[PDB]
RNA sequence: AGUCGUCUCGGGCGAGAGCCCAUAUCGACCCCGAGGCUUGCUACCUCGCUGUCGGCUCUUCCCAUCCUGGCCCUGCAGCAGGGGCCAAGGGUGGGGGUGUUCACCCAUUAAAGGGGAACGUGAGCUGGGUUUAGACCGUCGUGAGACAGGUCGGAUGCUAUCUACCGGGGGUGUUGGCCGCCUGAGGGGAAGGUGCCCCUAGUACGAGAGGAACAGGGUGCCGCGGCCUCUGGUCUACCGGUUGUCCUCCCGGGCAUCGCCGGGCAGCUACGCCGCAGCCGAUAAGGCCUGAAAGCAUCUAAGGCCGAAGCGGCCCCCGAAAAUAGGCGGCCGUCGAGGGCUCGGGUAGAAGACCCGGUUGAUAGGGCGGGGAUGUAAGCGGGAAGGGUCAACCGACCCGCUUAGUCCGCCGCCCCUAAUCGCCCGAG
RNA sequence: GCAUGAAUGGCGUAACGAGGUCCCCGCUGUCCCCGGCCGGGGCCCGGCGAAACCUCUGCCUGGCGCGCAUGCCAGGGACC
RNA sequence: CCGACACAGGUGCCCCUGGGUGAGAAGCCUAAGGCGUGUCGGGGGAAACCCGGCCGAGGGAACUCGGCAAACUGGCCCCGUAACUUCGGGAGAAGGGGUGCCUGCGGGUGCGUAACCCGCAGGUCGCAGUGACUAGGGGGGCCCGACUGUUUAAUAAAAA
RNA sequence: GUCGAGGUCCGGGGCCCCGAAAAUGGACGGGGCUCAAGC
């Protein structure tokens, strides 16, 4: 007989292109009764370990372990839109979208410069770098008519779905300006809850505090580190040729037989690696933050921050998650996080572990 | 429960780095007779195509006797690895490494067949062999 | 959650972090990174280094 | 290629062997087949060339199933065995002699299955065997010489025309153009597979020896997708030591693989670390209920309930060229929304593309500070084994000013400098 | 001794050999299992500027066929 | 000059060679002399892959027809050196220790405190002192041919 | 010995069923067809 072995790679994640898009799409949400939105977003800073006493069954629980953890600057979001769906003939179509009315923006970092006042940034002026074609003579009145149509719409019962469309606000700690729009579902079995829910908070700040809960398990969506066009021995894991090759070591050695007289799609080659839209499942949030430090036990504070700051990385100054583990994506990536999907059954404790020591040393 | 005093093999939290690989020489470090052995299998183990078995502090071979008496020359014996060369991690994120690459001949039940361990027996090994530690002078 | 201290520096390096050395007669050394694990095995003298925590001793001695 | 004598695998009958008992198991003598995986037979395609055996690399398929999942009979007490059924999602490994396929042997293992793909794969590799030209031995021949007899040596060419697959871009169409957010028709997945330990339990069973299972916990290995906090490798950025020579000597430099050696942050990596649901629905073998044909009986003829690592879904990746060529909000047209080149840089990169910034400014440089890497600079003062007219002076090296000096493909603050000017397309 | 043998020499042999062959210490990326770095190509821009080769063309599954079809039959799919 | 060429071949390297280190006409640096014409340039974290080179934790031939390739050793001085033997050899067998710089003495030849060479004592620095360069890995059986030498220019260097 | 209408056997004929396992995904020419669009 012959030799069996595993196939070089998953064929579950191709084509092994480049990202449609930079910012993360989730195809998929979890079943929850309570009203709350179902995820958040931040930028990756980096990445510290902790020794924690463990919770979680196991061989080590109750003994103080070293864990991993990674440190995402979540500062709050802003919720300024409401689309509703309804149920077309082969899924989900919207049927309408409501946006607020402009606003002064306070949040924004103004510096006084030689000359020239404030700048005195309102919004629709750092979304207009993401839209750039914003509604002109829009009213609070026409606003209010715009939410009155949706809400009757609900009542008819015409809409089976309503979902937040929130952007993110990179300036308030001066990464970049340009924000990330994304649209966020609303757990819960009420159509009108989850507008009402939508309704109160449009035109407002979100934070990632009253919304995910420390201890729980999440899905962490983001687009991988890029590494260009890759070889088939470092893309998908095959072995290297023969120390006497003379064509070539880090090449696939036959590439097919002689029937069918085709190259099959499943034969490794070259191509992009890296830049993958790629989901994790099961990452605990260990603990969150506010205002770039985390208080231990009610009488110390510490700050997140390491010494010299994160590498390729500013200083954290808004609140942040901290996540067991590592996550996809490089520094300063867009994260999206949402309650897990598939949990464990015997899942850990709801609540944040016992922490004795939390690295702030130079991570240069 | 089950052999309640009679055990012989124990559980350990940290899972040492395989890193002696199927022909590697290792030093006996008790006075069973045999003084150097040769790696030849490890039990409890599956690998792939063209890889070798590997194992680490606390993981039990099979080997050969290289050198020693007359009567334990060129025989096929399984042996416990006490000590390694390679650093592993343990519970508190440090790493230790050891002096030298040393095991102690056992029975395939894990019942050493020597009186003395000589030299630091490794916490992990002590722990998955009760036997061993039983016996062992020093741990470390 | 406790400070180790080098062997070779004499200095307190951070938990979860270093490497602790155990000799065939069980003595223990723990060493802060692979630049004072190398040093100490390749025998650079300790109190004549500026950086290390035996040179006060060294100074100390000679006076 | 045709054929199946032969080969591999089945079936019909039942002389019997099994303490009685043909069918738990083996099944004589005969008889009927399937496959094209052994060999042979024919000489139908190919001699103006279709490059061989074995091995390595890589992809895929069949079931006549070796293990894993579920069952039936037993001459099945348990632990195990023998025979058979459903089932191809996954696995089926490492070594010794030999060119070997095969076969034999070793230590592990759940098991270490048989085959097809031009005896898969030389415009992918290697060249050990075979099958030229050189040579030796044995045998045969008067001889030249020969041997499906051994033996040593004996070359492996390529700028991809079309198509194929992997990734990357420009266009047209989708009944006017543009920006943003979505839907998911279809395609792909193994994203998971499999051991062991504790307890049940020294319990069921069994005279004893021995010795389970449901449920409940823990963990290893193989496979897959990510990351650089810890550890290790590299680090021709950088810092230090030192040899030969040259720049006259001091400092400071060139060359000698980065001259060599030791350390080394960022980056990249693995030997490091993190993550990978068991539930629902219909079924195969099989176990049953009701029930007549056939007043009884009967799992089947009609009907109904359970029942697999197998099938479908939940999950993940691609996905408006999905021709029924999609939805919604907004801006624009019947001068003009929007965009491109140019500019400062990378969360990105072979060209394209993508992402941040562009005075609505901290994007890069510069200045200052933080953090780090080496390891205490030049200069001066003193000491130094000794020499020296035992004077002046020379002297490797050591101590103090000195956590110094040098450097940073890391961070923070400050508009001092450059992110300017300009050009072009664009629906009607 | 299928089928060795004494000048087509027999047996042995120190020294010698880029001859064939087996083993041991040491050594190492041959391998487990591959990962970094440097110089030259590859890649892009400005120039000089060919050749081998070429019936016309050029997607697949099962088939018929001079018995292994891009072009034939029935189906499948495919914008350039 | 010949090879169709401003051809990495051959003819002709045919005759000659300052300084330092060093046994050296070796390697490396450098003076004189010559050249930038072994003649297409520019860009780049601008990849995959190929050719040439450096390093690699733990193991150490488990790779493979076969240790192919690579790696170990390496100069000099002093101790020490086996089987066998044609007594010449094997042999640098094997194996072990040392090696820099500074200070000062002693010795050989020498008229010389000129030049070359050989020792001694002390001090001291580094992981490493033949620090770069130069520069053997070693041992034990068997077959064949005694040896040095010659051969199929262009697939066989051999036991022929 | 009680019910109280056809059972008992054999030899044949027509259609169908079991016997019936293969390798790129696929062959009644295809779609499909059941008092047929089969015999
Ligand atoms: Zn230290």
């Amino acid at each position: 007989g012959k030799v069996h072995r595993p196939r070089r790679g998953s064929l579950g994640f191709s084509p092994r292109k480049r990202a449609k898009s930079i910012v993360p799409r989730i195809r998929s949400w979890p079943k929850e009764t309570e009203v709350r939105m179902l995820g958040f977003a931040g930028y990756k800073a980096g990445m510290t370990h902790i020794l924690m006493i463990d919770d979680e069954p196991g061989l080590t629980n109750g003994k103080e372990i070293f864990m991993p953890v990674t440190i995402i600057e979540t500062p709050p979001l802003r919720v300024f839109g409401i689309r509703a769906y309804r149920m077309g003939y082969l899924g989900l179509e919207t049927a309408t979208e409501v946006i607020v009315p402009d606003f002064p923006l306070d949040n924004y970092p103004a510096k006084e410069r030689k000359g020239k006042p404030k700048p005195k940034m309102t919004f629709y002026k750092l979304l207009e770098r993401r839209i750039a074609t914003l509604p002109k003579n829009y009213t609070q009145e026409m606003f209010e008519q715009k939410l009155g149509q949706l809400e009757d719409m609900i009542k008819e019962g015409e809409i089976v779905d309503v979902r937040a469309i929130v952007a993110t606000q990179p300036w308030v700690i001066k990464l970049k300006k340009k924000p990330e729009v994304m649209e966020y579902a609303i757990g819960g079995t009420s159509v009108e809850e989850k507008f009402n829910y939508i309704k109160e908070k449009l035109g407002k700040e979100l934070r990632v505090g009253e919304v995910l809960k420390e201890g729980e398990l999440l899905d962490v969506i983001a687009v991988t580190k890029g590494k260009g066009t890759q070889g088939p021995v470092k893309r998908w894991g095959i072995k290297l040729r023969a120390h006497k090759d003379s064509k070539g070591r880090r090449k696939v050695g036959s590439i097919g037989p002689w029937h069918p007289a085709r190259v099959m799609w499943t034969v490794p080659m070259a191509g992009q690696m890296g830049f993958h839209h790629r989901t994790e499942l099961n990452k605990r949030l260990i603990a969150i933050g506010e205002n770039g430090k985390l208080k231990l036990d009610e009488n110390t504070e510490i700050e997140i921050t390491p010494k010299g700051g994160f590498p390729h990385y500013g200083i954290v100054r808004s609140d942040f998650m901290m996540i067991a583990g590592s996550v996809p994506g490089a520094i300063k990536r867009i994260i999206r996080v949402r309650p897990a999907i598939r949990p464990p059954k015997k899942k850990p404790p709801v609540q944040r572990p016992q922490i004795t020591y939390v690295s702030v040393e130079s991570k240069q | 429960a089950k052999k309640g005093a009679g055990a012989t093999r124990g559980v350990s939290a940290v899972r040492p780095t395989r890193a002696l690989p199927v022909g590697a020489y290792l030093t006996v470090a008790d006075n069973s007779g045999a003084k150097v052995i040769q790696i030849i299998g490890v039990v409890e183990y599956h690998g792939t195509r063209r890889r070798l078995a590997s194992a680490g502090v606390g993981d039990m071979v099979v080997a050969t006797v290289k050198k020693g008496r007359p009567d334990m020359r060129h025989q096929v014996v399984r042996a416990v690895i006490i000590r390694q060369r390679k650093e592993y991690r343990r519970l508190d994120g440090m790493r230790v490494k050891f002096e030298d690459n040393a095991a102690v001949i056992v029975t395939p039940e894990g019942v050493p067949r020597g009186t003395e361990i000589r030299g630091p027996v490794a916490r992990e090994a002590a722990e998955r062999w009760v036997r061993i530690g039983s016996i062992a002078s020093i741990i470390v | 959650a406790r400070w180790n201290v080098c062997s070779y520096c004499g200095k307190p390096f951070e938990p979860g972090t270093g490497k602790m050395y155990v000799r065939n007669d069980g003595r223990v050394l723990f060493f802060c990174s692979r630049k004072c694990e190398r040093y100490y095995f390749m025998g650079r003298n300790p109190r004549k280094l500026k950086w290390t925590k035996a040179y006060q001793e060294a100074r100390l001695q000679r006076g």
